[PDB]
């Protein structure tokens, strides 16, 4: 969820959000360390993502 | 940074008299000090501009622009660890 | 005839004896607490140096363990294996304390149970016990804190964490002052057109919160670079950094624009200029330029190569935003001098990367092994646990692990982080008793930078910058701006830096205690370094302040009726009384219910410091006396509306005993204005009350007046008590009448106008009364003014 954390052993605990970009008014957010949408794990998650990509949207 | 004022008494001399000139007009004052006191004593003529407010107000500081050019006296530490020969640089 | 000074000069005199009146050397004094707080500062410097070595031998042997699953680290998380804590509510830090395990204060950002954190947690419950045993070994010891470069920090006396958490030890004032030495920073923001967006927005909010990383003993500037090398300031030369100039600096950042074309040769060569303006008083130590950018093509080799020849200056380089441009010639400089390359993808990761150049900065302190263990103390800063105004002890701790065994191949040039001491400026003024000064008196103190320390102007709040805008930095208060400046003190001042000791005398103007009256007087100074660190302590005695009078007692009878005097039931025959809160041996502080300190104060000497109690004691019998012989008899003059008497200690007795129902004056007589002014003068003394209050006055309670009784015990001017008259105002008045006439005073305050309009606004500053007539009275050589400026001070915009 955070960009600065580039490994799963590494991506936990809460962080710090900030709301519209402004530099004040900080929002504390979990970290998830979540796939996209849609991945290339598996050859059947492969074939579904690039039939979604078939299809032009997403 | 409010900006505070204070008056007070500059000269030894207990009489003062003079004409006030607002605009095309005179008035009369004679000012005594009550001896043995903090109080001077003025008579002002009948009634006929820019206000002093002694209250602090709220303003900014000096023009720190100005300042800096004749920096205050200022003597910090003389330790200032820097400049090692046995120094790894292999950081980066 | 009303207050009756003679009257209380007889009293006083008559009673030759229940006197001491010893001087107040006004040397010995000034050396005797100036040694004592140093011994403090020792004390502190003591425990300092123990837990260091202590955190040092622990980290030596850690062994690295990487399987915390099993053999739980056990502590206590502030922000609440976690540990169930019970919380003593003792008075000391006026929140909960346990004394029995040291808390922990995990960042928010920072992961609960990273490898690394619990490795620190392990290690570091070896801190535990040499905590307890420097709070055991002498207590009044507020904080111990470590704060480790990893976020952590683990202060002894575990209390809850004082909303978004956002504190973040690697960026408090009292670490950074031992983490590193001090700078001479020099940021080049490279405004050019290829950061126009919001890499804009990322260079001026990192600039700003590196700027927020600066003490006041280190020197910054920020250039800007789009083919010329302009500065975004008025300044031109490095600054100080002060809490002031580094407003200019953020507000110049903040209105900054890209355009323009890269040009870094140009802008490096401006900035390596800058940083050889030897004649503008720098910190000549670390010379560091910090180039921010996107990202660049042409490494500048030729001015490298030109200046910086012998590697003099640190390049750091920022690689901000989240772009695709050349990161090469920015990693080059970063890597061929001795500097250190960071990145800084988006707003989250700045807190975190512009705090990192000290972890570079330190190399060379840490290649020296024990030169750099010296405690160095910080300037005064509001707590971050709502404790109050306190002065950090820093003392970094070194990385040895090989150490003895000389491998010197590794990462042990690095610190573990700082681990420090708070000292209360509420303990370094009970090393300097005021009580003995009369109430113009009192001491301070001096950082080498000027800024005070212990000074009675010094109030608990931030210092203000700049006009409010509609919608944790230190206090730092010069002692040129805390006081009225002159030629005279400015030298004082000078003299006290550079550590020479000595004593001078003049006359000056004092600003009275409520800001609406300046008088003139002598004030016999007095500064002397303390040996043991780098402070000067000062002392400001009137000439009429010299000798204090002593109470000593014996025989437990005058004390008796003394003690009794004071009754509270005795107020309709003896007037009404308060007591100034002081600190008696055990006795509990004031909560602003006088009379429920007054009958705490009744117990305590039913049951049985002595001096100040025998002292306060004497006054009140002595007021007592008064106020019977005199005040009783000769009740309701014609125009007195009150009698009120004022002395050291707090006896205030004001006779009627319902005018005391309207007595706004504060208890403490040493912050009384009135007092302060009644005695620096030598006359009748007229306080307008103020206008347009909430509460009444300036008809029933009548205009103050005020006479110092002045005393000739054996040829020693003193000045004990002050006694006035709160003078009906219609009587006064009618009199006036008897004789557009205006009674006025210093200040400008209308005590009367024969105009009835304007006796309704009686006390307004006049001058929005009649505003010309001021104007030109300003002219002829009465009514001057100072215009100074307070620092400390509320604004609704
Ligand atoms: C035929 C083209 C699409 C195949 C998608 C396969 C389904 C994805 C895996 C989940 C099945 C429950
Ligand atoms: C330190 O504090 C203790 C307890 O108040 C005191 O006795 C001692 O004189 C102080 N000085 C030292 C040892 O630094
Ligand atoms: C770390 O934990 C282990 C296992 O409990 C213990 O033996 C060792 O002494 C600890 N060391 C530190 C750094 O506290
Ligand atoms: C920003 O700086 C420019 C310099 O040309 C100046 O003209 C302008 O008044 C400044 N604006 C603000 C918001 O300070
Ligand atoms: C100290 O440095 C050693 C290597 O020199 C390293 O193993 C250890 O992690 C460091 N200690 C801390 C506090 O991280
Ligand atoms: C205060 O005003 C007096 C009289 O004008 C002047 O002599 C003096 O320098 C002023 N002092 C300060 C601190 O402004």
């Amino acid at each position: 969820s955070d960009s600065s954390k580039q490994t799963e052993a590494e991506c936990k605990g809460n962080y710090i959000t900030y709301k519209d970009g402004e530099v004040d008014h900080p929002i504390i957010q979990p970290r998830s360390w979540e796939n996209s949408k849609f991945d290339f794990d598996n050859v059947l998650a492969a074939m579904m993502a690039l039939f979604t990509v078939s299809t032009f949207e997403g | 940074i409010t900006e505070q004022t204070q008056y007070f008494f500059d000269n030894d001399s207990k009489s003062f008299s003079g004409v006030l000139d607002c605009g095309n007009c005179s008035r009369i004052f004679h000012g005594e000090k009550l001896m043995n006191t903090n109080l001077i004593f003025i008579m002002v003529e009948s009634k006929g501009t820019r206000l002093l407010i002694q209250a602090e107000q709220t303003s900014d500081g000096p023009n720190p622009c100005d300042m800096v050019k004749q920096p205050r006296y200022r003597k910090g530490p003389d330790v200032c660890f820097d400049n090692n020969v046995l120094e790894d640089y292999t950081d980066c | 005839t009303a207050s009756g000074v003679n009257q209380l000069v007889d009293i006083y005199e008559k009673y030759q004896d229940l006197y001491t009146v010893e001087p107040n050397n006004a040397r010995q004094l000034v050396e005797i607490a100036a040694r004592d707080i140093e011994k403090l500062l020792s004390n502190r410097s003591k425990a300092l140096v123990r837990l260091a070595l202590e955190a040092e031998k622990v980290q030596a042997a850690h062994q690295w363990r990487e399987d915390f699953a099993s053999n739980e680290v056990v502590y206590y998380n502030a922000k609440d294996q976690r540990i169930k804590p019970v919380f003593i509510e003792d008075a000391n830090f006026g929140r909960q304390i346990s004394y029995q395990h040291a808390a922990v204060h995990i960042p928010t950002d920072i992961y609960e149970g990273s490898t690394i954190v619990l490795n620190e947690l392990n290690w570091t419950s070896a801190l535990d016990e040499v905590f307890k045993k420097n709070r055991e070994e002498d207590p009044s010891l507020l904080w111990q804190v470590f704060g480790s470069a990893t976020g952590l920090a683990r202060y002894y006396p575990a209390s809850p964490w004082v909303k978004i958490d956002l504190y973040d030890v690697r960026r408090r004032p009292w670490y950074i002052q031992g983490a590193a030495s001090p700078k001479d920073m020099l940021i080049l923001v490279d405004v050019s057109g290829s950061v126009s967006g919001l890499t804009l927005k990322l260079i001026r909010t990192s600039v700003s919160e590196m700027l927020e990383t600066l003490s006041d003993d280190d020197f910054v500037n920020v250039a800007s670079f789009n083919s010329n090398a302009q500065d975004v300031s008025c300044f031109q030369h490095l600054v100080q950094a002060n809490v002031r100039n580094k407003k200019v600096l953020k507000d110049a950042v903040n209105n900054i624009t890209a355009k323009g074309i890269t040009d870094y040769k140009k802008g490096f060569s401006f900035a390596f200029e800058q940083l050889l303006n030897y004649n503008v008083s720098r910190a000549n130590c670390n010379k560091i330029i910090m180039l921010f950018t996107d990202g660049g093509e042409e490494r500048a080799q030729e001015i490298f190569n030109k200046y910086n020849k012998d590697k003099k200056v640190r390049v750091f380089t920022f690689s901000v935003g989240q772009h695709n441009y050349d990161r090469g010639p920015i990693q080059w400089m970063a890597c061929e001098n001795k500097g250190y390359y960071y990145e800084i993808p988006s707003i989250g990761a700045i807190r975190i990367n512009t705090q990192e150049y000290l972890d570079v900065l330190g190399r060379p302190m840490v290649l020296a092994g024990d030169k750099a263990k010296q405690v160095q103390w910080t300037n005064v800063y509001l707590d971050a646990l709502e404790l109050g105004l306190v002065i950090t002890g820093t003392l970094p701790v070194f990385n040895i692990t090989g150490q003895f065994e000389n491998k010197t191949n590794l990462k042990n040039q690095l610190i573990l982080g700082v681990m420090g001491v708070d000292v209360s400026l509420e303990d370094i003024k009970r090393l300097t008793p005021r009580f003995t000064l009369c109430p113009n008196g009192y001491y301070f103190a001096i950082d080498p930078n000027g800024y005070v320390l212990l000074h009675p102007n010094l109030q608990p709040k931030p210092i203000g910058v700049g006009i409010p805008t509609i919608n944790q930095e230190p206090v730092t208060l010069d002692f040129l701006d805390a006081e009225l400046e002159n030629d005279i003190k400015v030298e004082i001042r000078n003299k006290m830096i550079d550590g020479e000791s000595g004593e001078k005398t003049f006359r000056t103007l004092v600003k009275s205690q409520d800001e609406r009256y300046i008088d003139k007087g002598n004030r016999t100074y007095t500064w002397t370094p303390v040996n043991g660190t780098d402070y000067s302590l000062a002392l400001v005695l009137p000439t009429y302040s010299f000798y204090y009078i002593k109470a000593k007692l014996e025989e437990t009878i005058t004390q008796a009726r003394y003690s009794e005097t004071l009754k509270p039931d005795n107020f309709e025959e003896s007037g009404y009384t308060f007591i100034a809160p002081r600190d008696y041996c055990n006795d509990l502080k004031i909560s602003d219910n006088n009379t429920e300190f007054l009958l705490n104060f009744n117990e305590f000497i039913d049951r049985k410091n002595a001096d100040l109690i025998n002292r306060v004691l004497l006054d009140a019998g002595f007021t007592n006396e008064l106020v019977q012989n005199y005040w009783s008899k000769q009740k309701n003059i014609k125009g007195v509306k009150a009698r009120f008497v004022v002395t050291d200690g707090g006896i205030t007795r004001v006779y009627p005993k319902e005018a005391g129902e309207n007595w706004q004056e504060n208890p403490e007589t040493y912050e009384d204005s009135f007092y302060k002014r009644s005695l620096d003068n030598d006359n009748y003394v007229f306080t307008a009350p103020y206008f347009n209050k909430s509460g009444p006055g300036a008809y029933e309670s009548g205009i103050m007046v005020s006479k110092a009784v002045e005393i000739y015990i054996q040829g020693k001017l003193l000045k004990p008590a002050v006694v006035g008259i709160k003078i009906d105002v219609n009587s006064w008045i009618e009199n006036f009448t008897k004789t557009d006439c205006v009674i006025l005073d210093d200040g400008g305050f209308l005590l009367m106008a024969n105009h009835d309009d304007y006796t309704n606004q009686i006390g307004r500053f006049f001058g929005e009364i009649d505003p010309s007539l001021m104007r030109h009275l300003v002219n002829i050589s009465v009514y001057a003014f100072n215009k100074s400026y307070d620092y400390q001070s509320v604004c609704e915009p």
